[PDB]
C-alpha cells in the first residue's frame, strides 16, 4: 500500500482505470505524469473516500471532481 | 456401426450440460463476447493465466480458497473442476499431480474424521468431480471399443419396448417401463403403420400408433426421416407440417377448431378418423392427452424386465468382466496403496471406496444419460428406465423399492461378479506411473486444440475475479505464493482482463 500524488498534464492524468468492484490500473501513457506509478495497481483511497466500496462510475467521478488527485494504491 | 460422438462433443456433454446457466450457457456455445480492439491485451493475459494455473502452490491456494467460501453451489463445485479438466488438458499429468494432492488431504481428513467408508460418496468437493472427469477423460476410448457396443444396444432396446405401448405426453407416463412412478394406469390403442412423404421428393413407411399425439407422430416420422442425420439437425416437430389427403383437401395439429373439449384434449390419430395404411404428407415449413387429472404395474415391470434382462446382462458382463482399462488398473492399485498408507484395515471401506471412484462416478453417469456418448436425444420416459437399471447397478456394488424388487437373485450374482473384478485388477500386472504419464499424454496431444481453452480460462479468471481478496490474502500467507510473487501477478492479470474501463 502506498500513497502517490500526480497533477494534471497537456494530456491529462496519464493512466486508465478499470474494474467494477474492485477498481484498479490497467495502462500507464508511457510520457505521461504517472510514468515518470506501476502496471497493475488496485486503488483502495482516493481523495480522502476509500473506495473499497466504491463503484467503478463514483472512482472515476472522485478522481475526476478535482484538479489533481491523490490516491493510495496497493502494489 | 455405433454413432459414437466425437471427443470433444463427449467431453463437452460429459461436463457441461447439466451446469449451470444451461444447456447452451457458455462453452458449449463458446460464447466469449469481448472487442476485437481488446482481443491481443485479452489473450495475452490469458495465456499467463494459463501459465500462472500452471504454478502449482498457486492452484492449491486458489482451490482451497475456494472450497472454504460458503456462497459456492454445488453446481459451482462441478462446473469450476470440469472448466479445471478443460484448461489443464494441456499438460494433464500436472492435472494428475492436482488431483493427487487433493484426493490425498481428503483421503487424510476423512480417515480421522468420522466415517472413512463415506468418502467419495457426497460430491460435495472439487476433486471427486475432477476424480469424475479423470475417470471420463481416460475410458472415452474404452467407451468407444467394447463398453459403448451393448449400452446402445440397451438403449435401443428399452426405447424399442416404451415406443411399442402408449405413452402420455402430459404426464411423461408409458405403458412399457421401468419406472413404477413413471408407469402408466388403461387405454385402448392399435399399432398403426401409415404412409409419409418428404418432399426436399421421397415416401417413406412409419409405424406408429392410434392413440399418439399430432406431436409424437412427427416425432416418430422425423426419427425415420432423418436418421442419417445427427440429431442437432434434425427439426422439431414444430418446425414441419403434417397433412392428410383424402380425395381432395385437412390439417393435423395438435390442438385446433377440432380439439375436443369439455379441459382440452390433445388430438390423436384415432381422432382424425386416420386408420392404418393411410397416406401423410411431410412438408418442412388445462390440457390432457390420456389420463384427466398393483398386479398389473407388477405384470408389466416384470414382462418389460424380462425383454430387456438379456440387453442388461450383455451389459454387465462386458462391464464387470475382458481387458481392464489402464486407469481404472492404476488408479484402483493407488487406491490400495493408500489404503495401506492410511491404515484403513477394513476390506469393504476400500471395495466401497473402489466402488464409489469407478461404478458409481462412471458407469451410472452414462447408464442414465446416454447421450452423453452416442448421438441420440432421450425422452424422460426411457431416462427413467435406465436409472432403474443404474439403481439396479448400483445396489450390485454396496455391501449392505421397485428397483429392489424387480431384480433380485441380479443383484446377488453381479456382486460376485465384482468383487471378482476388483481381485481380477488387484492381481493384474501393475501400470507404473510412466506408463500411465505416457497414456496421458497421448490424450493431451490428441484433443487439446479442439477443446475450448480460452472460454474456460476465462471462467475460471471470473471465479479469482468473484473471490479476489480473499485469494490474493490466501498467496500472501502462503511462503512460497509470496515468494514467487503470485498475487503480484494475479494482479497483473486482474489489471489487463478487465471490463468497463476509462481513460483519465
Amino acid at each position: 500500500q502506498r500513497c502517490v500524488i500526480i497533477q494534471k498534464d497537456q494530456h491529462g492524468f496519464g493512466f486508465t482505470v478499470s474494474g467494477d468492484r474492485i477498481v484498479l490500473v490497467q495502462s500507464v501513457r508511457p510520457g505521461g505524469a504517472a510514468m515518470k506509478v506501476k502496471e497493475g495497481d488496485r486503488i483502495i483511497k482516493v481523495n480522502g473516500t476509500m473506495v473499497t466500496n466504491s463503484s467503478h462510475l463514483e472512482v472515476v467521478k472522485l478522481i475526476k471532481s478535482g484538479a489533481y488527485v491523490a490516491l493510495t494504491l496497493l502494489g | 456401426g455405433i454413432p459414437t460422438l466425437d471427443y470433444k462433443t463427449y467431453t463437452d456433454r460429459v461436463f457441461f450440460l447439466p451446469s449451470k446457466d444451461g444447456d447452451k450457457d457458455v462453452m458449449i456455445t463458446g460464447k466469449l463476447d469481448i472487442p476485437e480492439s481488446r482481443r491481443p491485451i485479452v489473450e495475452q493475459a490469458l495465456y499467463q493465466f494459463s501459465n500462472l494455473l500452471n504454478s502449482k502452490s498457486f492452484l492449491i491456494n486458489f482451490i482451497h480458497t475456494l472450497e472454504n467460501q460458503r456462497e459456492f453451489s454445488a453446481r459451482a463445485k462441478v462446473y469450476f473442476a470440469s472448466l479445471l479438466t478443460v484448461a489443464l488438458h494441456g499438460k494433464l499429468e500436472y492435472y494428475t499431480d492436482i488431483m493427487r494432492t487433493l484426493f490425498l488431504e481428503l483421503m487424510e481428513q476423512y480417515v480421522v474424521a468420522k466415517n472413512p467408508k463415506l468418502m467419495l460418496r457426497r460430491s460435495e468437493t472439487v476433486v471427486e468431480r475432477m476424480l469424475s472427469n479423470w475417470m471420463s477423460i481416460c475410458l472415452y476410448q474404452y467407451l468407444k471399443d467394447s463398453a459403448g457396443e451393448p449400452l446402445y444396444k440397451l438403449f435401443k432396446a428399452i426405447k424399442h419396448q416404451v415406443e411399442k405401448g402408449p405413452v402420455d405426453a402430459v404426464q411423461k407416463k408409458a405403458k412399457y417401463t421401468l419406472n413404477d412412478t413413471g408407469l402408466l394406469g388403461d387405454v385402448e390403442y392399435a399399432p398403426l403403420t401409415v404412409s409419409v412423404i418428404v418432399q426436399d421428393i421421397d415416401a417413406i413407411p412409419v409405424k406408429v400408433l392410434n392413440c399418439d399425439t399430432i406431436s409424437q407422430v412427427k416425432e416418430k416420422i422425423i426419427d425415420q426421416v432423418y436418421r442419417t442425420q445427427p440429431c442437432s439437425c434434425w427439426p422439431k416437430p414444430d418446425s414441419v407440417v403434417l397433412e392428410w389427403r383424402p380425395g381432395s383437401t385437412q390439417i393435423l395439429s395438435d390442438l385446433d377448431l377440432t380439439s375436443q373439449r369439455e379441459w382440452k384434449r390433445i388430438n390423436t390419430l384415432m381422432h382424425y378418423n386416420v386408420r392404418d395404411g393411410a397416406t401423410l404428407i411431410l412438408s418442412k415449413v388445462r390440457v390432457w392427452h390420456l389420463v384427466r387429472p398393483t398386479e398389473i404395474y407388477l405384470t408389466r415391470l416384470l414382462s418389460v424386465k424380462g425383454t430387456l434382462q438379456q440387453f442388461v446382462d450383455n451389459f454387465f458382463q462386458s462391464v464387470l468382466a475382458h481387458a481392464v482399462p489402464p486407469a481404472v488398473k492404476y488408479f484402483f492399485d493407488f487406491l490400495d496403496e493408500q489404503a495401506e498408507k492410511h491404515d484403513i484395515r477394513d476390506e469393504d471401506t476400500i471395495h466401497i471406496w473402489k466402488t464409489n471412484s469407478l461404478p458409481l462416478r462412471f458407469w451410472v453417469n452414462i447408464l442414465k444419460n446416454p447421450h452423453f456418448i452416442f448421438d441420440v436425444h432421450v425422452h424422460e420416459v426411457v431416462d427413467a428406465s435406465l436409472s432403474v437399471i443404474a439403481q439396479t447397478f448400483m445396489d450390485a456394488c454396496t455391501r449392505t423399492p421397485s428397483n429392489k424388487l424387480l431384480y433380485a437373485k441380479e443383484i446377488s450374482t453381479y456382486k460376485k461378479m465384482v468383487e471378482d473384478y476388483y481381485k481380477g485388477i488387484r492381481q493384474m500386472v501393475q501400470v507404473s506411473d510412466q506408463d500411465m504419464n505416457t497414456h496421458l499424454a497421448e490424450i493431451s496431444r490428441a484433443h487439446t486444440d479442439s477443446l475450448n481453452t480460452l472460454v474456460a480460462l476465462h471462467q475460471l479468471y471470473q471465479y479469482t475475479q468473484k473471490y479476489y481478496d480473499e485469494i490474493i490474502n490466501a498467496l500472501e500467507e502462503d511462503p512460497a505464493a509470496q515468494k514467487m510473487q503470485l498475487a503480484f501477478r494475479l494482479q497483473q492479470i486482474a489489471a489487463a482482463l478487465e471490463n468497463k474501463v476509462t481513460d483519465l
